[PDB]
RNA sequence: UACUAAGUGGAAAAGGAUGUGAAAGUGCUAAAACAGCAAGGAUGUUGGCUUAGAAGCAGCCAUCGUUUAAAGAGUGCGUAA
């Protein structure tokens, strides 16, 4: 029941807390073609891209030293763009996925936690 | 439709309804539409 | 009949063939009531005689149809102006192409296959054979 | 639009590349040079809209289950895995793996090898 | 992109520019008739400079004060 | 369910008087009264800038009616706010459309003049002599009008000649 | 008091009936699933045999690889493929 959702909330919370560059954004849906293309850019990088439950992402960003109570719990397909291994490679993957779509709405998370910018985030990323 | 005495949902859309107290099946497959189930 | 038109005639003469049939005749009555013709080389004509036809009831170009005939007259003289380029010059100086030159150019455009007139008529009320034969002779 | 399993040389047959908005021969001359390095078994071809269609044409990797049959030296095997009759050699296996790596959704060469063996069970070959 | 402008006519030489426009643009009697009658007519749109200068030499060999803009 | 859903209310543009016999939605296009059963045991909780209607009585008819009237109130509000429009395409070479005032005339293979009854309260327009546009402020009237229009000459099952809804998937049988 | 809206009472059969209310075991959601939809819903692959290119889908099957939230040689449609 809701207990299951509770430990898996905790699991995604740890997953978001351990990572430094975790920049998740809803962009009017993420396509399986888009997932394919972005993961090919991430070839070998064992990180994943997905859209997942809103509560778990909510408390993951909340417990990931950020705030996500309603920032990443609404607006349909909430894309989870996290990164692994090199912070450089994480930033490059984030910039590439931002450039994948036409004009992507920066939703939640940040690189190194606690976002201060939304346009410089795309400049730091590249 | 055609008069019957037992309706069978031989199509997925075969909704057993009652129009004017006549029990029929309404469905897209007009071949399977019948009456008096 | 029930389903005929004039735009249908000039569009089917093009999609089937594509010969640029220049409409010199504007049918007064186009669906199930064809009883008249509006001509450019000649004047407008109606048909009071169903079935057997003997008279081409010509009528002049009035104020209500002077522009209606004039737009198609410009339509026709813009093609006829290219032939005998003195006609082109005349169109510079605003002189409408003479009807005799129009007739000679249509004769060349039928014997040379440049452009043909698409007349109109009927065969069940039997209207539109007078100017048919007139244009055949012309 | 239409995706075709076109040839490597001429592309004339098929009412899908002749008229989708583009003329045949002026793209056929490109087809003889852009695909002369993609010959062999029938290669996929995808049409798209540049204006309606004149450029932006690339070829997906060949469908290696009939090129895999040719790696078994075969045109018809069965409709299901059967006794071993062919073997995709070392160079053929590795070039097919690297060939599919970009076509696939995958990331690793091992996923390509799993791919090639996954369709290898429709004719009865083991992909080494 | 440059477009050819048949504005002027050397000694009013639209005489042959009708014919050349018809043969080179593949247009009917209407198009040349109504275009090259007047000065500011847009005979061609979005043409490359090579084909533009080909139209230049053609339109001037039949006689016209032609501009490229 | 839409019983779980909430209906955003416009209590200043469309006055919503919950008379159980005639629910009155009053907007810029007048006032339409959805005729519901007199003195419905169902309760229609109208809050400020919000609506919620539930099954105050517990029965199959009431369980139906809660969602029925939720969707019905949504339709009534939006219809009296902007209006409902239905487009019918009489795709035929011998079938034509016309409007004289508020009378919709059809042109069939008939040598018989054809008219078309309206569940009045709607305006029918045929500007181009082939398309029928029905504007209204009641969804039931518009739908019954469309049904009564299509029962004159539906498109043939063999050829697309008739009054489609422009998306009516005509069943295809073979005779040639 | 539990039920009915058939006047069932005050007629009825094999058979058929997503029959009404209530109730016994089986789940999530309560944080907002599920339903419709904003919408992603893909990829080798027109895999081959026959069928012309029926070759995601005239028909058969190995239907396994993969990106993943999801996927099926596709629920199928559309199909000349």
């Amino acid at each position: 029941a809701k207990k299951d959702k509770a430990q898996q909330v905790a699991d995604v919370s740890h997953l978001l807390s351990t990572s430094a560059g975790f920049v998740i954004f809803d962009y009017t849906s993420m396509s399986a073609i888009e997932a394919t293309s972005i993961r090919k850019k991430l070839f070998k990088n064992g990180s994943k891209i997905k859209v997942i439950k809103n509560n778990i992402l909510r408390r993951a960003l909340k417990a990931g030293k950020f705030e996500g109570i309603d920032e990443t719990a609404i607006k349909g397909k909430l894309a989870v763009a996290v990164g692994v291994n090199e912070i450089v490679e994480t930033l490059k993957a984030v910039d590439g996925v931002v450039k994948a779509k036409e004009a992507m709405n920066f939703v939640c998370g940040y690189f190194d936690n606690r976002a201060f910018n939304s346009a410089d985030l795309e400049k730091i990323a590249k | 439709m055609k008069v019957r005495a037992s309706v069978k949902p031989i199509c997925k859309d075969c909704k057993i309804i009652k129009r004017h107290q006549i029990v029929r099946v309404i469905c897209k497959t007009q071949k399977h539409k019948q009456r008096q189930g | 009949k029930t389903g005929a038109n004039f735009e249908r005639s000039v569009q089917s003469i093009q999609q089937r063939l594509g010969v640029k049939a220049v409409p010199i005749q504007l049918p007064i009555g186009a669906e199930n009531d064809f009883n008249g013709i509006i001509d450019l080389i000649e004047e407008k004509v109606y048909f009071f005689d169903g079935g057997k036809e003997e008279k081409a009831e010509e009528k002049p170009i009035p104020d209500q149809f002077k522009d209606q005939v004039k737009q198609m007259r410009a339509h026709l003289v813009e093609e006829v102006a290219n032939f005998d380029d003195q006609l082109m010059a005349d169109y510079l100086e605003g002189k409408e192409i003479s009807i005799a030159d129009i007739k000679r150019c249509i004769r060349k455009g039928v014997i040379g296959c440049q452009f043909f007139p698409v007349l109109c008529g009927s065969a069940f009320k039997n209207k539109g054979i007078k100017l048919l034969l007139d244009a055949v002779v012309d | 639009i239409a995706k075709i399993n076109l040839l490597g040389g001429q592309a004339k047959p098929g009412p899908a590349l002749a008229s989708v908005g583009i003329n045949m021969g002026e793209f056929t001359k490109q087809f003889n040079e852009k695909t002369k390095d993609k010959q062999g078994e029938m290669i996929p071809c995808v049409i798209t809209a540049y204006n309606d269609k004149s450029f932006d044409f690339i070829l997906k990797t060949t469908p290696v289950s009939i090129l895999l049959k040719q790696a078994a030296k075969l045109e018809k095997g069965a409709k299901n895995a059967k006794t071993i009759v062919g073997k995709i050699t070392m160079a053929k296996a590795k070039e097919i793996a690297q060939y599919k790596l970009v076509d696939l959704n995958a990331n690793t060469v091992e996923a390509a090898l799993k791919m090639v063996l996954g369709t290898a069970k429709q004719m009865g070959i083991e992909v080494i | 992109e440059v477009t050819v402008k048949v504005t002027g006519y050397t000694d009013n030489a639209k005489l042959a520019v009708l014919k050349l426009y018809r043969e080179i643009a593949g247009v009917g009697l209407m198009e040349a008739k109504t275009a090259v009658e007047k000065l500011p007519c847009v005979v061609k749109q979005d043409i490359k400079p090579e084909e533009a200068e080909e139209l230049k030499k053609r339109f001037v060999e039949v006689g016209a004060t032609v501009e490229i803009k | 369910k839409i019983g779980n859903r909430t209906i955003t209310l416009d209590p200043a543009k469309v006055n919503l008087n919950f008379q159980k016999d005639h629910i009155a939605v009053k907007g810029p296009l007048g006032q339409i009264e959805l005729k519901l059963p007199p003195n419905l045991p169902l309760k229609f909780e109208l809050k400020d800038n919000n609506l919620q209607i539930t099954r105050n009585n517990e029965l199959k008819q009431s369980k139906i009616f809660h969602g029925t009237y939720n969707a019905l109130i949504t339709n009534a509000i939006i219809g009296v706010t902007q209006g409902f429009e239905k487009k019918l395409r009489l795709v035929g070479v011998g079938y034509r459309a016309n409007v004289e005032g508020e009378t919709l005339n059809l042109q069939l293979g008939y040598s018989h003049p054809i008219k078309e009854k309206i569940p009045k309260g709607l305006t029918v327009k045929v500007e181009k002599n082939t398309e029928i546009t029905i504007s209204g402020i009641s969804k039931e009237l518009v739908g019954q009008f469309a049904t009564e229009v299509r029962k004159w000459r539906k498109p043939e099952p063999y050829k697309g000649k008739g009054v489609l809804y422009f998306d009516e998937v005509i069943v295809r049988k073979a005779g040639k």
